């Protein structure tokens, strides 16, 4: 995350960390993701199509730091792991950019509920707020695009809904941007998500409900002028979620 | 074309591998294409037993027809105005002053090369390596300046070699400033030392092979401006095994079946800066692949540059400059690729002894390699 401040597992208890095995061992982060049901992780496919092998994946739900452990936080092994059929990557642009993850313990349960465990509501369908709209970000991801290390601690930030027709103006993405995906950023360009970032939660108000409106994808650089974050529009999803959490 | 590339590039890695081999455990930078290109002129001088081991080490003929054409229209291919203040070569063979050359010998290697052999007055010890050394100064527009190796002249010296490289490539994508951070890099002895590593996240040129042991090893591509000429780097995936285990297998052959595999993968590179020079000392590596008699005094054959004669080479060079940093000022016309993707990119850290390629991709010439052991 560009800009914005540390923030805790609390204040984002949707929240799920994912990292990736290597062959000899080594576990590294590779994406966030978010809690939409108890057995149910949403992320985006880019994070994993170059190894979508379930079995490389460990996936935390309640984690507030990125190499320490937390109290509260569980553990899981990946049971499913659905990537979506269409999703390719263009230039620039990554399209249906989407996955599900099914999490299981070692003990064989799904989520379970608490102060730093929570589940986020998905939008209805094509439902979005108004351009304009203040939402929240958040993820482990580089403070800066320049950076090597990650933050040890969870971040978040604020970002402004960018309408369909300035976002796909010609000196910020022209058409690479689709009506499945949403564009957001800073009025003054100080604050974005970043590498590190993807699949995590782009939250907002609707109708009352913290809502799932948007899942971190790509952009060009981090926090640069004219180029706003890209997001996977979830309200644009809800059949292929629907049908693919039945498994 | 590409061929007498083919055939200039197998010789002058077969040549770096005998001096790699011959210092383990040292940094090391050499030029196979300026080694192939000295010894293609020397050709012309030899004669007998001499010239047919140059020959057949080299596996070409400079006589043969359309090679020495070949040999010409490659080198304006690589010196051309692709070249941003990027590289400087030089070629020169220096012979005593006093001698009578075979007749016709001068007109024949101005026509085949375009240059001329160097009289130079050995007995006037002091001149004759201020002028050796003005020649490389010049000729690299002072990018090196001096080779230590002179000190061998001699008031009895007759016949000499000299080749001269520098290198300072513009990154087809630069390296952020930003990046630059100090990290540890792991030593062959087991030693570590704090070293300013550049890093970049985008879409590399990657392949992974395997050695004949069935070892793992790394292989990318790093463009230079305009995609013309291409660094790779290639290193054991593993820290316990050594470079040893790559330099032992090199060949020309291996570089370009290293290209011809190669995907565009995003990925974030950590990559230590570095500056590299080496003198070489040719006569032992050329030995070794079967060229001793243009070294020894009585042995030598050069009756095809004098003939009277006791007539040998006293000394042979090779001197390499190369400057790897961040920079690219880019005459590249397609505006840039980049990684939009956000998750965290994998990684590929390069913190242990490494080797280096630096070819052009147009004719498959392998300009310089070596191997970084300290960066």
């Amino acid at each position: 995350i560009i800009g914005g401040e540390f923030t805790t597992i609390e204040n984002q208890p949707w929240f799920a960390a994912i990292y990736r095995r290597h062959r000899g061992g080594s576990v590294t982060y590779v994406c966030g993701g978010s809690l939409i049901s108890p057995c149910w992780v949403i992320s985006a496919t880019h994070c994993f199509i170059d190894y979508p092998k379930k079995e490389d994946y460990i996936v935390y739900l309640g984690r507030s730091r990125l190499n320490s452990n937390t109290q509260g936080e569980m553990k899981f092994e990946v049971e499913n792991l659905i990537l979506h059929k269409d999703y390719s990557a263009d230039t620039l642009a990554h399209h249906n950019d989407i996955a599900l993850l099914k999490i299981r313990s070692k003990e064989g349960r799904c989520a379970q509920p608490s102060r730093t465990i929570q589940t986020i509501a998905l939008p209805s369908m094509y439902n979005d707020p108004q351009f304009g709209t203040s939402c929240e970000i958040t993820g482990f991801g580089k403070e800066q695009s320049t950076d090597y290390l990650y933050p040890e601690q969870l971040k978040m930030t604020v970002v402004k809904l960018i309408s369909h027709r300035e976002c796909q103006q010609p000196h910020y993405y022209g058409s690479e941007v689709t009506t499945k995906m949403l564009c957001a950023a800073d009025p003054q360009w100080k604050t974005d998500s970043c590498q590190g970032d993807a699949g995590g939660p782009l939250v907002c108000s609707l109708q009352g409900r913290m809502t799932l409106t948007g899942i971190v994808s790509w952009g060009r650089g981090c926090a640069l002028k004219d180029k706003p974050g890209v997001y996977t529009r979830v309200s644009h999803f809800l059949p292929w979620i629907r049908s693919h959490t039945k498994e | 074309p590409s061929y007498v590339a083919h055939l200039a590039s197998d010789f002058g890695v077969r040549v770096f591998q005998q001096v790699a081999q011959a210092s383990k455990d040292r940094n090391v930078v050499f030029s196979p294409y300026g080694v192939a290109s000295v010894l293609a002129m020397l050709q012309l001088t030899t004669g007998g037993e001499t010239q047919q081991q140059i020959q057949a080490a080299m596996g070409f003929k400079i006589d043969d027809k359309g090679m020495a054409p070949a040999l010409r229209h490659l080198y304006k291919e690589l010196m051309g105005p692709w070249n941003k203040d990027e590289i400087s070569t030089t070629d020169a063979i220096f012979v005593q002053r006093d001698l009578k050359l075979v007749q016709g010998f001068m007109p024949h290697f101005f026509r085949l090369f375009r240059s001329t052999v160097k009289q130079v007055d050995f007995s006037e010890v002091e001149r004759a390596r201020f002028i050796i050394n003005d020649w490389v100064k010049t000729h690299t527009k002072g990018m090196i300046s001096h080779l230590l190796g002179t000190g061998a002249v001699q008031q009895l010296t007759r016949l000499v070699l000299v080749n001269a490289l520098y290198f300072n490539g513009q990154w087809k994508t630069p390296f952020p400033d930003s990046s630059t951070h100090r990290r540890l890099f792991h030593k062959s002895d087991g030693s570590t030392v704090s070293v300013p590593m550049m890093a970049q996240t985008n879409k590399f040129n990657y392949t992974e092979f395997t050695t004949p042991d069935g070892h793992y090893y790394d292989i990318l591509e790093l463009p230079y401006h305009g995609d013309t000429l291409s660094m790779f780097i290639a290193a054991p995936y593993e820290k316990e095994v050594p470079l040893s285990a790559l330099t032992n297998i090199l060949s020309a052959q291996l570089i370009s079946h290293w290209k011809g595999n190669m995907t565009r993968l995003p990925r974030l590179l950590v990559l230590p800066k570095f500056s590299l020079e080496t003198e070489v000392d040719l006569r032992k590596p050329l030995e070794n692949l079967g060229m001793t008699d243009m070294f020894r005094q009585f042995q030598a054959d050069f009756t095809s540059l004098s003939d009277q004669e006791p007539l040998h080479v006293a000394l042979a060079l090779q001197k390499v400059k190369i400057e790897v940093n961040e920079s690219g000022t880019v005459a590249s016309s397609s505006t840039a690729v980049i990684v939009s993707a956000r998750m965290a990119p994998e990684e590929i850290i390069i913190d242990r002894p490494f080797l280096f390629v630096v070819r052009h991709n147009p004719t498959g010439t392998v300009l310089f390699m070596g191997q970084v052991m300290e960066p």
